[PDB]
RNA sequence: GAAAUUGUUGAAAGGGAAGGGCAUUUGAUCAGACA
RNA sequence: CGUGGAGGUCAGUGACGAAGCCUAGACCGUAAGGUCGGGUCGAACGGCCUCUAGUGCAGAUCUUGGUGGUAGUAGCAAAUAUUCAAAUGAGAACUUUGAAGACUGAAGUGGGGAAAGGUUCCACGUCAACAGCAGUUGGACGUGGGUUAGUCGAUCCUAAGA
RNA sequence: GUGAACAGCCUCUAGUUGAUAGAAUAAUGUAGAUAAGGGAAGUCGGCAAAAUAGAUCCGUAACUUCGGGAUAAGGAUUGGC
């Protein structure tokens, strides 16, 4: 089922005493695994603007809310994991506070 | 060719048990060094930290 | 090629082996016999979990100073690990075993596998270097795999003397008795 | 493919270092033929490696 | 292709050692003699 | 009693399996040891009267060679740091290009050289070993290619000295 | 660039991104720190850490081989515009 979904996503509640060195490497590894609860699929992938979203200020400066957007899609022939798959990509905006998931419709 | 290239694989493999990182690896090991055992430590200076 | 001791059918019998094979071997004897004696295809079924951090091998012999975890409930033993270099070459010799018995036109669902072996290879000798100059040895442990896969079959007048006494108390009881 | 070698190669013809060329990923099939240097000034004058202007250090706050 | 050492199968034993001596039980195994 | 050879005898044994090796199978001798059956094996070897010695092993912090227990344990923790996507591939935390992020910060992790090494430089093919993890990459492996001087040096002069 | 400076700290040109990695945050460690009240009672001994620290001006004792001692001690001041 190809879902296309919006999501804020709050990295302050689960970067929580991380060291510095590891804080950048680590949020990369939380929104693999949020994405995982929302669509229940494995192979999660991340657009290269958004690793460029995520280490913007340096590696001890991730945001605290980001604004994602969520594709699940249908994965190509001769793949031995599931025929689905997320991307995680962003939606730029100005602030990420006071928006509710939202579901975008497709054309 | 492909027999003599045969018969390079099957006496390369002495060396490779032995972990020859060539066919020119013959650094000989020797059975025991003088300055490990050939000593009475006392007090005073000694060989070693 | 000189197998270990058998006690089935060689008619209804595949097999495969692995020799020379750089592992290490005190991993791969108890990755054999958690699967020793189980059927064919849920052996398979089974090593893939193992990968993927849901079933267990349990380390029964080899298994000092191995830390606990909490998957060896279903054998009983608190100790248990998941080797991964050990399994991607052992289901590798249970997929030749399978093809070799395909090979030869044997049952699917009543293959299970039989005797399985697990013995010491010669060791790679390569040396490291440690305090005041002295030379110690680093080596390898490699190992010989061998398994047979054998087709399960649904199946599971002494003498006697006596005296000239206790021929009598027969033949006495016979004629009591009516 | 391997391109370490016209990576090199392409430094030495534009003149600057091995930091500042660029190397287009989707034309990696016509990069990995370029084996000379002869061939590598084709690259550049059609528009497949350029020469990435040197980072600012501005002198306004000086 | 011996031994140290090891793998699988088969038998057997086991509450802070193991191994040994005399004597028998149980279990496995076996030679001899009766024309 | 047993061992390596020697002279003699058994017109001894043997490819229809000599010697050896294994053997909680048998028999004799108080014992040293001797004989037989089974399995493995593939070419020489015993009995008896005599002669000869480099003739009998549990130790010598014994000699050489090989393998264990400890043990899948101690460990792989200095040098601020890695991340996403695609290509290649049977396989990618480590290869390659790109997008970001950081460091050495002109007494540098930059660009040339003297002692010293000797083909490591460069390309192509390729991963059994080696880079204390990995590997499709390498200062590894296989095959080839490459160093051009009337002016730069040596050669020439003398120093302390030979 | 700041500064007395080729100090220390940040950057441009060139260069590297190599040193086995993941998940957790117990004790004991190693390395780095902070602490009310008291201030060497600790200890063979103030061992360690803390304190003072650059500059401008004022001010400087015993002693002396007349050169020194001396940055002696001690005290005021520092940004921005």
């Amino acid at each position: 089922d190809v879902v296309t979904r919006e999501y804020t996503i709050n990295l302050h509640k689960r970067l929580h005493g991380v060291s510095f060195k590891k804080r950048a490497p680590r949020a990369v590894k939380e929104i693999k695994k949020f994405a995982k609860l929302h669509m229940g699929t494995d192979d999660v992938r991340l657009a290269p603007e958004l690793n460029q979203a995520i280490w913007k200020r340096g590696v001890k400066g991730v945001e605290y809310r980001l604004r994602l957007r969520i594709s699940r899609k249908r994965n190509e022939e001769e793949d031995a994991k599931n025929p689905l798959f997320s991307y995680v990509e962003p939606v730029l905006v100005a602030s990420a506070k006071g928006l509710q998931t939202v579901v975008v419709e497709e054309d | 060719r492909s027999k003599a290239d045969r018969m390079a694989k099957m006496e390369r493999r002495e060396r490779n048990r032995h972990a020859k990182q060539g066919e020119s690896d013959r650094h000989n090991a020797v059975s025991l060094s003088k300055h490990l055992f050939s000593g009475k430590r006392g007090v005073g200076k000694t060989d070693f930290r | 090629a000189r197998y270990g001791a058998t006690s089935t059918n060689p008619a209804k019998s595949a097999s495969a082996r692995g020799s020379y094979l750089r592992v290490s071997f005190k991993n791969t004897r108890e990755t054999a016999q958690a699967i020793n004696g189980w059927e064919l295809t849920k052996a398979q079924k089974y090593l893939e979990q193992v990968l993927d951090h849901q079933r267990a091998i349990p380390f029964r012999r080899f298994n000092s100073s191995i830390g606990r975890t909490a998957q060896g409930k279903e054998f009983g033993v608190t100790k248990a690990r998941w080797p991964a270099k050990s399994v991607k070459f052992v289901q590798g010799l249970l997929q030749n075993a399978a093809a070799n018995a395909e090979a030869k036109g044997l049952d699917a669902t009543k293959l299970y596998v039989s005797h399985i072996q697990v013995n010491q290879a010669p060791k790679q000798r390569r040396r490291t270097y440690r305090a005041h100059g002295r030379i110690n040895k680093y080596e390898s442990s490699p190992s010989h795999i061998e398994l047979v896969v054998t087709e399960k079959e649904e199946a599971v007048k002494k003498v006697v003397r006596l005296t000239s006494r206790q021929r009598g108390r027969i033949a006495a009881q016979k004629r009591i008795a009516a | 493919a391997n391109l370490r070698t016209q990576k090199r190669l392409a430094a030495s013809v534009v003149g600057v270092g091995k930091r500042k060329v660029w190397l287009d990923p989707n034309e990696t099939s016509e990069i990995a033929q370029a084996n000379s240097r002869n061939a590598i000034r084709k690259l550049v004058k059609n528009g497949t490696i350029v020469k990435k202007a040197v980072t600012v250090h501005s002198k306004s706050r000086t």
